[PDB]
């Protein structure tokens, strides 16, 4: 009879297992024999305390590097305030050692954990590209808890080399199965930030993960957006428990917070899933998350059912990750058909936005062509527009099957007059729906100011597979 | 780039 | 016994077969039984006259589409000046039907030829992406004889979707072997244009092809650059012959000119090579071109030998394509090792360019890492700089083995004050060299004017492999 | 004797009159019989509630128009957050009706007040040009409390048609005497914005007005720059009084704030001045402001005396406006000599700014030519330069007589790499000085960062007269 | 009574006095006693050989200056090729001395002639501004035979300071009557250049002058456009006579060519007109040119009659200048009413140009406003558009009274993808018409290529008067 | 353009 | 884009 | 600027 961890803080890890059956259902995966054996996970952050008593046992030099110092040692730079404890805390959540009488345990406590020190300095394009593409054939999963500023005023994403790294990793990583990039959706909730304005979380190459409080509420730091895929527990208000993990200076903390705690927990769960089926492709993994994530017990004011009967929320994606279900579905999973990419120009003849603009277009989804799609995966609405007050805009995309995705909600702190230039707002909400039919783009000025601008380009890019 |  | 084409204009196709032997040596490939059977080539241009008497026989609807009109019919739009005859002329050079008593023959006269009408209208990013990614598993080779303005003033390249199309095609096309993109290097010679300022020819995903006149000289329209890979014959001065091919309105022309005639000729030769070995990857193909191309009988004032003993020219790349050699070396070719990508940041601290600037850096080429490279393929010198008069700049990159690549030569008509923003000047001149050692970047003001500027970023990206064995 | 207004809120209008002599000293002008009679003022903003109980009496349809909707009615668009109350508030400060038992009174309570609705929509070049050039021979004074974004990151100014409107109005307005354009200097203080990066306030055609708190301190929203001409009171911290005026929905407010309250108060004072002397040219008016404004009681850490003995500050220009003095000097005033314009190319050959750059040049100010100047008015330092981080630059201009004008102070939020393209930084601090001598331009990187750039053009344009 | 010049080359000056009675009709003006006395003209070019035997007599140091070298002496820089003979040739056409037994004579042979050396070096904004604004109250007429490159590929005009200079000179020059700026329309005919792409000739402040050959044909170098006002004779084909004037090294030439010969001849004629009436304003002068210019004998394929019955051509404006008529009409001229400026925003949203675009709008011409216009003068169609191949565009503007002005004809050498940014195409063809009614803008792709672009702004600016 |  |  |  499988014996759960004996670590001193395991009882405090309410999110791994805590009766109430209000957790990530990890114990069920462990019992089936899945704990991360043979899986390698790397934390792209400010470094990893490789000699930490609860990490040393699973530390992997091969999944580590210091890109900031161009050296193989990822040891964090120690400071009075412990500014560079971020990476270490994330590491522990993925693979803190189990049954060693120290702190708690990671989701994949038998996996190998490494760290890439790349945030402690100027984070250039080359630095991100080298981090994202480090040991594509040794590291299976990359966990990144960082991104553009979460002030609710910025629109930024990977540059040239990083963009190449993402595609390269997804195509050639893991011997062609594709690197798995797990991302924290963002902490700009209080600023009303939108994670669709974050090119890393908005990327189709990453599994953007959001948070939920112990009592199943939307955390105060949570950013809503249509690109989020799933959720994992994290910190909440003053009365809710937080995450337990390894901290700098060989310590143990019970107060790790934010979406930064959610991404690594997801990485751990994804690690268990890989052990259960090492042949899952980067796309297979996203399919598993969509099919097994549970919306139950997660409160939100926007749960909506899509065209294929699944509930989705802009705060939680498809719901809370379910380790047990993930592992179970992975075992007999048939790898998905080749990825098709259908590009359709909705308009290249300018249109005035004014107070509100609606663009409707009948789409055949490349019918009669090799990229014909009948089962959607990611959907990108590539917009190029000019507006005087960007944050006043709210953009929605409605699929033929009626699924209304909020590509962009109002951002009160965004006063930019720069608009958007070929920005690819991405939605996961129409996953598995048939794209054939009439699509509708909605752009509206949520303010009473008499704002103005022009939509000059709208390209709908559909990713997915052919009938089956 | 900011840590989360 | 091999009986050459009996077509009426075949004798005039001096570049396919000449009495002097100064040709593309395709007859040798044909004799070995390689004429393009089973290979599909698509011309990305202004359309293809699919009902042309010398094209109909090889026309392939599956390798065709009209992106400008979102329709499957690639028929060109007829006008008084026959403005849209470009695609048809290129098609004929690749696969004009043989022994049918009409006009001449294409290099791969038994290949299937298709056309994508995408230049007759607004050529948007989405248009290019749909063209480059059309039937990745049916079309083997794409031939593109177009690019940014060749006025010697512009710096432009593929945008977001096209860039994705290129990599997607090279990764997933041909069932994972990679789509083969053949490109015309440019006709801005008279304007002193540089093809390294053309993101399509400068791309590592394309085989950029230049031209040579009948007497082996640098054509007047030829643009020099380090990204060019090989050459094919084409038009020259008033006393030199030109290319024979299918023209609009079911006609036959003996006066096709420019690098637009060279790219399709190269596509044809690449079609023969694929028939000889259907399993060559997009990289394997580039390796074959580098190894077989002949610098013989091609005049240039810049032939230089690289670190591995091969002669290279900024006007001809590695030389004239050799169909016979290509096909010969292709047959029992061993696919190359996995591609490694080493990114190295040379300079973080800004640097005054002034009159002249030299940046030297010792490079280990990712020694001790998974992307360690000891055998180079493409090399990109990614520069971000500001200058007041761009055209006055001349940039050179010197490999540890001493190969000096001209990344950018002076462009007298370029008065831009925009500089370069992460522009990846690419060189094929250090192919197969060991990248370990000291690299040198040289930036100089070729003018006597008081120009000024700053080099703010220089990232060296090395593509290649590591000499294994097992 | 003269009787002061009986309006219910007049006592609350501490800036018009108070126990302390810390006011605009308007009462003294009123007593002399100057209250705005015969003068027409127009508020270029989001509209004017023309039937407001404290505005209706002085409302003038001829000084009004709705450029946003191409219609003559300037009524503002009503919204629950009263977004378009800006114009009405400014109108009341200029000419709210007096002795009518409602709210307070305007500085020129007998002047006619109009409004141009032009900010409630896309503010195009044509919109600004039509607004600035509305009834040049009926409207004497235009009051504009708006401008480019005050985020401390932008550099913007009038476009082609608006630039034409400005010069056209200054040349042909008021039958050739010139339209008087009063401008609010900006509310980007908290962002460390510089009003020299605002082409409207930085224009020589406008009287840029700054603010001072009730206790004579630099308001938190105040932007410093060398183009500011004078100051008027306005809001300050939580312990200082604010401006009283007419608000939307026929209400009365005691909490109008910002430089938007200062411009209209200045327009009112300028209206009184015009009544006292209808023949003052647009330049005459600026001369009066320079000569009569008072530094006294206005606290700043940069008060400096210029070459002619006057104290100037980048926060207050020449000081607080003095209605009494303005009106007094206007009566005994001889219209100034014709304006001369001396253009001098300082450097056409590039220079590396690097960490610090100093350009010295001996200037004869067009000696021996028709544009010879011996008494300065406006001074423009036209710069064209490239730099990697604009906000790190600090630019100073020193006149032969030693007056150091800060053309541009550091703007921490300005990360632009666009530099400046023939931007005319303007200074009013050398007014009346003799321009002959050596001028010095100073450009310095105030940051420890490794910035870089080049100054490619420096044209000094001198405006002024000869005896 | 009056005796015509006895100068040796006067007989060769066929354009002045010719028994074909096919000339500029200057003799008629001379006879009435108008030869330029008291009028000052300045040539803005590469300098003037002030000691030339046929110029010295009329040379005026006060109308001269060397802006290139910041010195008063305008002497041209001598070169083996005499590259800098341009200014001297123009000077002679305006005021070469008469009856002195040397060369020929100028149109205003008793006027004072000066020269500004400003083209022999970098022609900066400041240089143009100082040249255009040199001695506004001493120089009456400025003659400029230069402009942006005439390659049929460029769109360029005056920069910030030059723009100011133009407006300043027109407002304050000649004691407020306005400086008169005469401009050569351009020699890019062979390149199919359009003078509406030249901001100097396209300016309303300048009288743009075109050429006509001896036999009354459109010269091969002639550029057509709607901004040209009138014409004067000049060189033509190998079988037609050319202009006689003073050349460098104290020589005399009979082969001066191009529109550069036309502008100075027009300046001379305008000098005679000023002597006949010193109080004509810069606008009065343009009115005289419009009313007195004779289309007769000028061959063109586009003569069209406008809404007020006058014939106009894009090659000749209103026709050949008539010195006699000019002087005659000047004497009895009543200065025109004040200039109104009506700005009207035409578009409500972006229009796709595609293959062809037509924009129609009903215009009231500021009815009910101070700028209401009933009699047009200049008309500007301010366009902001993007297109992939600029030279393929042809733009037309049709006035309510049916006058179709070609704002832009195809320029086969223009491959620019930069479009136009608030470019003010100007037409003089609707002069005196009533602007009230429906205006129509036409933009068409004259090529078979499938070009594309967007018109994002169209502002119609009407200049003129009311009764 | 912003109101002040 | 121009044809070559 | 070119002379004409
Ligand atoms: C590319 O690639 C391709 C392929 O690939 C492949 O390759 C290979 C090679 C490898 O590499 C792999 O891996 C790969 O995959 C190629 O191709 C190839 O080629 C080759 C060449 O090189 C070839 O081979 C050859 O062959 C021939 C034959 O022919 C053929 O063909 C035909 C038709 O046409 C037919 O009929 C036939 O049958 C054939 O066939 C074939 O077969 C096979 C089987 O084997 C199969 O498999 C296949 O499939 C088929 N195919 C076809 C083609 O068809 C021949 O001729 C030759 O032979 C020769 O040589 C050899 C070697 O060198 C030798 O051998 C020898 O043999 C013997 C027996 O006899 C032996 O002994 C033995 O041993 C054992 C041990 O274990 C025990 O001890 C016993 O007891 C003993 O007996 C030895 O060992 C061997 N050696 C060796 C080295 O191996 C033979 O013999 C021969 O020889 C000759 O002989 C003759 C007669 O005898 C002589 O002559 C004479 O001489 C005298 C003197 O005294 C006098 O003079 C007289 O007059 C005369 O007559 C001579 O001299 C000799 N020589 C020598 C050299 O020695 C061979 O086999 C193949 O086949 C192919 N394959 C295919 C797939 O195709 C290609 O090439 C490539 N290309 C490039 C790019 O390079
Ligand atoms: C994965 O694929 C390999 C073939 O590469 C196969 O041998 C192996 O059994 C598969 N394992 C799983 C878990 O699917
Ligand atoms: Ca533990
Ligand atoms: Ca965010
Ligand atoms: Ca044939
Ligand atoms: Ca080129
Ligand atoms: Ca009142
Ligand atoms: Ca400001
Ligand atoms: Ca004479
Ligand atoms: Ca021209």
């Amino acid at each position: 009879v499988y014996q759960e961890p004996t670590d001193p803080k395991f009882p405090q890890q309410w999110y791994l297992s805590g009766v109430t059956q209000r957790d990530l259902n990890v114990k069920e995966a462990w019992a089936q024999g899945f704990t991360g054996h043979g899986i390698v996970v790397s934390i792209l952050d400010d470094g990893i305390e490789k000699n930490h008593p609860d990490l040393a046992g699973n530390y992997d030099p091969g999944a580590s590097f210091d890109v900031n110092d161009q050296d193989p040692d990822p040891q964090p730079r120690y400071t009075q305030m412990n500014d560079n404890r971020h990476g270490t805390r994330c590491a522990g959540e993925v693979a803190a050692v189990a049954n060693n009488g120290v702190c708690g345990v990671g989701v994949a406590y038998n996996a190998r954990i490494g760290g890439v020190r790349m945030l402690d300095g100027e984070v250039t394009d080359a630095v991100e590209a080298r981090s994202l593409g480090l040991n594509p054939n040794h590291i299976h999963i990359y966990s990144a808890s960082w991104g553009p500023e979460d002030d609710g005023k910025t629109v930024d994403g990977p540059a040239r080399l990083a963009e190449e790294a993402f595609f390269r990793g997804v195509s050639q990583g893991r011997g062609g199965l594709g690197s798995i990039f797990v991302w924290a959706s963002g902490n700009g909730g209080r600023e009303h930030d939108s994670c669709n304005c974050d090119g890393y979380t908005n990327s189709i190459y990453t599994l953007s993960i959001s948070s939920a409080t112990q009592f199943g509420n939307v955390p105060w730091y949570s950013e809503a957006c249509s690109s989020t895929l799933a959720t994992t527990y994290s910190s909440g208000n003053q009365n809710e428990k937080q995450i337990v993990t390894t901290d700098l200076r060989q310590k143990c903390t019970e107060s790790h917070t934010g979406t930064s705690a959610s991404a690594p927990l997801a990485a751990g769960i994804i690690a268990l899933t890989l052990e259960a089926n090492k042949n899952l492709t980067w796309r297979d993994m996203q399919h598993l998350v969509v099919q097994t994530s549970k919306p139950a017990h997660l409160n939100a004011d926007d749960w909506a059912t899509n065209g294929v009967g699944r509930k989705v929320s802009h705060s939680y994606g498809y719901g809370l990750l379910d380790a047990g279900a993930m592992v179970a579905l992975a075992q007999n999973w048939t790898t998905v058909a080749p990825q098709r990419k259908c590009i359709v120009e909705i308009l290249v003849e300018p249109k005035d936005i004014g107070k509100r603009l609606e663009v409707r277009k009948a789409v055949t989804a490349c019918l009669g062509e090799p990229n014909h799609i009948t089962r959607l995966e990611h959907v990108q609405a590539r917009l190029t527009l000019s507006y005087n007050r960007r944050g006043d805009l709210a953009i929605h995309l409605i699929s033929p099957m009626g699924t209304r995705s909020t590509l962009l909600a109002a951002r009160p702190h965004d006063y930019s007059a720069d608009g958007f230039n070929d920005w690819a707002f991405m939605t996961t909400h129409s996953w598995d729906e048939d794209p054939a039919g009439e699509w509708v783009l909605e752009i509206e000025n949520t303010s009473e100011a008499n704002n103005y601008g022009t939509l000059t380009k709208f390209t709908l890019v559909l990713y997915g597979t052919a009938p089956e | 780039r900011v840590k989360r």
